[PDB]
DNA sequence: CTAATAGATTAGAGCCGTCA
RNA sequence: UGACGGCUCUAAUCUAUUAGU
DNA sequence: CTAATAGATTAGAGCCGTCA
RNA sequence: UGACGGCUCUAAUCUAUUAGU
């Protein structure tokens, strides 16, 4: 009849019971389990007695503390009993021992004058005792191939384990920027700013080049510092469209493209940097970069819609610091970072690397993607000017309009999330 | 709005030809490709470190279980899953007393006193090596913790002596390369945890539900170790041969310049898997350069040329050299020079500096694992590392943070470059864990150039792995 | 005219604590004291040699048949005796092209093209030891059985490179010593003996009633090379260590330079047996003068004694100083200097080159074994070779020559000290015989010798007796 | 009960029986086989017939090319086929194949289903196999011990090999010289005696010693070659005598007296070669010594009572061949050597190392050791005189008696020699 | 050559978490 | 060099005395 | 320091038999 | 160093402009 039965402690075994089915389906043997035949609209129980007294060769059981006194295990061994019987089957019960705590004081009384085979230590000895009496006792094989055990690997492991494609929009912290002034000047300041005049401290953004000045304000602009300003010629100036430098369109020996663009680049930094002064929000300086954070008791109840951004830890008030990065490639945009810093009575900081980490580290424990994405929207919210723009200072009417909603991607793969 | 691709899971090729995406289930449903008949183990140490390690090597024999069954596979038994024989009997001893390692840990100089113990620890297994008939695979050198926390770049107090690196684990395996031995490093805190204790009544390290993964990493390595291929890669591309690169700053040997090593893969005749390093630094005295001259470039690519060439016979159709750094013209000018005709030559960098952190909208898990946001024909992103369908965990907490594959120089479809870089995410075989968030061709040169650049001078050194990792 | 003696049989113990008189039925009845797991081995040679090897490794699978089993006992199966594996499965195969021998053939100097020999041999062994990840315990070679045709010294036509010897098995060994891998040499004619025949319808060596010995030697041999311990002594006592020097003729150098290479044995507190090499080359640039300097002398036997006090603790009370020559007064003080107070030194000479056989009256048999003719308090004629009773045959066809033993300086007595030499006969690994001609420590001490002479740039060579044989 | 009997092809498979039943005593297990034991001609059949049906638990039996067909092997068979219907044992009998030749076609028909097992692949896996259905038949055993096995092995195997005091009589190749002289004599002839007469040549041996002459002989002998002898006195020779030389009672300045003992050394030595030059013999010029050799037919049908010097080998003839040394250790010995040589016709040598050492090699194949003691006895007794002794002539009318008979050595401990 | 302003890159170290 | 055994042809060296010092 | 006359020690190489 | 991941404090090199030499 070439099939064979194993039975063992649905489901307090899966595993093993899996690995021996699947090893011995890859040598030629098949077993009848639960793994197979994934369907309950037929019949779950008449399949069974039918299978043993029709068309199965060799029958055997596993023994375990959950298969002991068990109603199905004592009518699946009844059945085999009779089976037995009616063929006239020396050896058709086959018990594995495969528990340690099983004393042999509380064995079974109907099997006491049979060995067992133990399964403590090593399971490639049981395995080949199994073998063993399966060649001896001549029980039938079927066509010997792999394919069966990929098959059965490919369609059974992973039947409630695949990927389902379904429609998913992903946040990230890009805000995209939305306008730029129109032109970009460089300034001819013949010798009338100080040599030593450091323009990085004035009002607006400015930055050096050769002996004229590059900002975006007006041409008699931030002239509160410099008096001797008025005697010059707005003439003697040059107006770069920002329309052409970020297109890859100019380049002149006055100043290349990619000098240009660093140039834009660091001007954003300076003015985000300007505009987060001008918000009172305090900050937190790095190594490298500089994070702002609110204080205890500036936002009301320490909660903004619906969200919290300070919150209490033990003996230390953990608050929320953001930080600012302009790039180009591969559009403008305006990166955002998500950090945790920690004071002792939400005013005053901890001024110590250790506790700062320690702190830091204790808490992503709780902490999971939605904290991350709500606190960190919430701050963008927070920050908003008017309902979805958010400009930068850079001069009398020039500016800068950054969207207070990040980038937003679609992916066609995602997963089911069972909780 | 913007699209993302989704790039799958490739597959590892496991024994009787069977095709498993993870090793732990590869390994405990067919099993390793060679066959070990066994493991002739011996220990260097202290006595009680030999009974601990006796007693944890008699603990793994059994069956032992993690915590939650579903997150992590479990680890049955190291015959029932590596098809090798390790017991407690066959283990080979040799003593180091406790009063000698007490005795060299007093000179207060951390540099000599490493030195010492270093030299102490390596003529015994020299000697074991060339004057005794006993046959050892792998030395499983067992050092207290007590010497352990003081083996570090930096100590501060509560002559031939500035060109070797103070770190007792890189001197470990750069003074046995001219001997060839296999050895694995333990310390008293891994393997009795229970007995290691604190102020409080519990252990340091809580491995009460992470023993199993333990047990599986110490499992692989020891048979890595001793001569095994726990598992291969399903497909490699042929006629395709990569490569890979990373620099390491010396600790002043005479002047502060760095090195570059290489180790590559390719697919060879028969069918098998070539995953075997390019020894030999090349330097350059100038400080904070992270290039090539042409002179050692052009010798670089002529090596590598030269060995594939011996290997099969036929030049490669396309060599792939991966790196964490850009090409110049001159470096690039210096190959192609070398370089056959009939060959193409790509340049891809990969970086992890670019802060893109993608959420997912009233969700409790991050991101998936396949994913890549390709720019341009030149650029695209890859969340190597991310939540797995198969584990219902993911590989990172907080956000993972992706990727960056750029083609510096050379020609080719960015989508085949991604999926070739993600599938060398799947051998490290240093861990038995899912997948890796860095390509292997990146890692092991790192794995090589911080331990050569831990000795002196030394000539035609070895191309295997197990005498590095 | 005086009174014979009988100096007995010696005791090994095998396995279980059981005791034998014949290697042979011991190995196959109780089994070998050591569980090696495994062997894996390596061919190097024309694919004619692969074939070779692959044919004989499957040939002790058939049943192997002896001519008789009381006269020389067959060959019970590799695993049924050694309780390992040796299958034709894991070879690795380094293939020698033929056009490279062949094009080596034209120099007309035997030391050119034996060391270009050599170099083709070795550097592939070197190079698939360092760059391949597999494990290896004995390397085997197959020479092509004309290169030794063609090595003959008396051949005729129908300086740093200079000192090497013109054999290739001598200093093809000898440039291994510096990276410890045991190697076994084999002429492909030995193994495919049927196939080489001559000019008489018969094959040139016979091996039909002795092909079971020739699988008998093989085997041991190799598990022997792969740290085996088929057998040991039992009737050893404590405080006893024994040397054997033997001289040479280095030559290849401005002075003959008669070197000196010596061996070492004694207990290892542990109820085993050390039987190792004691070899630092010591030199005396006198010629035809086989006597040490008394420097010399002082630091070969401080560094036996210090090698003793290492393996045990203290000092032996007795050393048996065996050489096959005689002594002189300086060397003997030079010996007593460095000796201690409570160390007996006693030295003894061996010959074999004195013309006396003896003759069965009755009889056609040759002489038993053990008899002994003790000339005088000091001096007594040992037998070695001839008739057992165990085996119940000759060891030599013709009359059999004896043994010289004498006591040249010290006192020790002449039964004791010549029932050692007949008890230290049982310990040849490199062959399986029931007995040989000489005691083990001036026999391995001429191999040792043998090999470290071809070349002299050794230093510290190795003390294992699975490099040398 | 407690017992195994085994049946095999006597003395066919005696090794493969012998070590399984070894090896299975080993541990502890009994075993009873034929070879066993040595009790024949008592009624031998009957006791085994009883032991197999009254107490034995398993009976194995082993096929081989031999035992097939054989009227033992089937008779064997019927017991035991017998037995297990008295018993109504399935599992009694067990085939041990152990004939990869012997083909199913030609197997015995009694046994063509059994289950056989298998010695083919490795001995120890049938050895394992045998140990496993063993346990499982739960064969009776005891602690394992191989106490049983090592005093089996030291009762039966080592029976009759165990130390037998036996009185031996050996001969050698040690001629014991048996007369000496009066005393040696220096013959001083300063200023009076040829320089280079080559006094290697004279009728009577000669040592020379500074500028005198170191032999037995009396100064008026030996005058032919010498003709300035007799214008001399006789107060101007130095005699020593020869006992207490031998025995080491001179102590004397003049000479030394290992010098004066190498001089008696080279007397005997130079008297033996010029007295085998005076029996008219041939002479072989090896390495380093002569070896001495007689002519095709110089006795009676080439034969010196029934021992042949001359014979023919193929195309080729051979002569006996021997060579003497006279040391003093430990006691005064003429040692006596054997060499072998070539002759193409019967008068002439064959100029060639080659020829000769490869023909000496051929020849002493056959030659065993009574060979050579005959050989080597009857031409030491060529040379004896007149009834036990030959004279050696070492002065003018003094001979050295040196003895025909070899010395003869005594021992204790011998074997049984069971032919 | 020396000393500052920035943007864009690289390599080292050291500390913490892994489950529920 | 798969071992072992038995032979054969060669070369130094030392000791003693003698002649070229 | 060289060359012969001996005895007494030493180390190299090469060749052949193993069964019946 | 049984793995891996995520942070933080630091150091170079390059490119552009300016300036004392
Ligand atoms: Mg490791
Ligand atoms: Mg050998």
């Amino acid at each position: 009849r070439n099939k064979i039965f194993i039975s063992h402690a649905t489901p307090d075994d899966n595993d093993f019971t899996r690995w021996l089915a699947l090893k011995l389906i890859g040598l030629g043997y098949e077993v009848w389990c639960d793994i197979l035949f994934l369907d309950k609209g037929v019949d779950f129980w008449s399949n069974i007695e039918k299978v043993i007294r029709e068309d199965t060769c060799k029958f055997l059981l596993v023994s375990s503390s959950y298969s002991n006194q068990r109603e199905g295990v004592l009518k699946e061994l009844a059945v085999a009993a009779k089976v037995k019987k009616q063929l006239k089957d020396d050896k058709f019960i086959i018990p594995l021992a495969i528990d340690e705590q099983l004393s042999y004081d509380d064995i079974n009384i109907d099997i006491v004058r049979l060995n067992a085979i133990d399964f403590k230590m090593s399971w490639a000895r049981g395995l080949k005792d199994i073998l063993e009496a399966f060649e001896k006792q001549k029980v039938p094989k079927e066509v010997a191939d792999a394919s069966k055990s990929n098959l059965l690997y490919q369609q059974i492991f992973l039947h409630d384990k695949s990927v389902i494609e379904k429609e998913e929009i992903y946040d990230s912290n890009w805000l995209s920027i939305l306008s730029f002034p129109e032109e970009l000047r460089f300034h001819e300041y013949n010798w009338m700013l100080p040599k030593r005049f450091d323009v990085r401290e004035l009002t607006f953004p400015a930055v050096r080049y050769k002996n004229y000045l590059c900002t975006f304000a007006w041409a008699y602009d931030f002239t509160y510092h410099l008096p001797k300003t008025e005697t010059y010629h707005k003439s003697k100036t040059i107006r770069i469209p920002t329309e052409e430098i970020l297109s890859g369109s100019y380049d002149s020996n006055f100043i290349r493209n990619a000098e240009c663009k660093r140039l834009i680049v660091q001007l954003l930094n300076k003015a985000f940097e300007l505009r987060m002064k001008d918000k009172e929000v305090q900050e937190y300086e790095m190594s490298n970069k500089t994070a702002y954070w609110l204080e205890k008791g500036k936002l009301e109840k320490d909660k903004f819609e619906k969200t919290m951004l300070v919150g209490k830890q033990k003996d230390k008030n953990w608050h929320f610091a953001i930080s600012g990065a302009s790039k180009l490639y591969p559009f403008p945009v305006l990166m955002i970072s998500s950090h945790i810093f920690f004071t002792a009575d939400g005013k005053k900081l901890i001024d110590s690397s250790s506790v700062q980490h320690s702190s830091r580290r204790r808490q992503g424990k709780n902490w999971w993607n939605n904290t991350w994405r709500t606190k960190l929207l919430a701050f963008i919210k927070y920050l908003s000017d008017d309902d979805t723009s958010f400009y930068l200072e850079m001069g009398s009417e020039e500016k800068v309009f950054v969207s207070n909603e990040p980038v937003k991607f679609k992916g066609n793969v995602s997963y089911n999330i069972p909780e | 709005m913007k699209e993302l691709i989704y790039i799958e899971e490739p597959k590892i090729l496991f024994a009787h030809g069977q095709k498993c995406t993870d090793a732990r289930d590869g390994l405990a449903l067919f099993g390793p490709l060679n066959n070990l008949y066994g493991i002739k183990s011996g220990v260097i140490g202290t006595k009680q470190g030999l009974k601990i390690f006796r007693d944890y090597l008699d603990h793994i024999q059994k069956p032992i279980y993690n915590s939650n069954s579903i997150t992590r596979p479990m680890f049955p038994g190291f015959e029932a899953v590596f098809d090798c024989k390790w017991e407690s009997t066959g283990i080979t001893f040799k003593e180091v007393t406790n009063e000698d390692i007490g005795k060299f840990l007093y000179n207060s100089s951390t540099h000599k006193r490493t030195y010492d113990l270093v030299s102490l620890f390596i003529d015994k297994i020299i000697s074991a090596n060339k004057n005794e008939d006993e046959n050892v695979d792998v030395w499983f050198v067992i050092v207290p913790d007590e010497i352990y926390k003081y083996c570090r770049p930096n100590s501060v107090l509560p002559a031939e002596t500035y060109n070797y690196d103070a770190q007792f684990h890189d001197q470990f395996k750069a003074r046995l390369l001219k001997h060839t031995i296999p050895t694995q490093i333990f310390r008293e805190s891994t393997l009795a945890w229970r007995d290691f204790k604190n102020a409080f009544g519990l252990p340091i390290r809580d491995f009460s539900k992470i023993e199993g993964h333990l047990a599986w990493t110490i499992s692989t390595a020891a048979f890595y170790k001793a001569g095994g291929k726990p598992w291969k890669l399903s497909d490699v591309r042929n006629g395709v041969c990569y490569l890979g690169l990373v620099y390491k700053k010396v600790e002043k040997s005479k002047n502060p310049r760095n090195a570059c090593c290489a180790a590559q893969m390719f697919l060879d005749n028969g069918d098998g898997t070539v995953f075997k390093g390019e020894v030999g630094p090349w330097y350059n005295p100038k400080n904070g350069q992270y290039h090539l001259e042409p002179k050692e470039a052009k010798a670089l690519l002529s090596q590598s040329l030269q060995s594939y060439k011996e290997q099969i016979g036929e030049y490669p159709k396309e060599v792939f050299i991966h790196a964490k750094t850009r090409f110049n013209h001159q470096e690039w000018d210096a190959f192609l020079e070398v370089t056959p005709k009939e060959t193409n030559l790509v340049g891809v960098t990969i970086s992890k500096t670019k802060p893109l952190k993608l959420y997912k909208t009233e969700g409790d898990y991050t991101i998936l694992r396949g994913n890549a946001y390709v720019v341009n024909e030149r650029s695209a992103f890859l969340w190597t590392v991310g939540y797995v369908p198969k584990i219902q965990t993911a590989l990172s907490m907080e956000v993972p943070n992706p990727l960056f594959i750029e083609i510096n120089k050379g020609e080719a479809d960015i989508k085949q470059v991604l999926k070739d870089i993600l599938s060398l995410t799947k051998l490290n075989y240093n861990a038995c864990i899912f997948a890796d968030g860095e390509p292997v061709t990146l890692r092991f040169a790192d794995k090589i150039g911080e331990i050569l650049t831990a000795s002196t001078d030394i000539k035609t050194p070895p191309l295997a792995f197990k005498y590095y990792i």
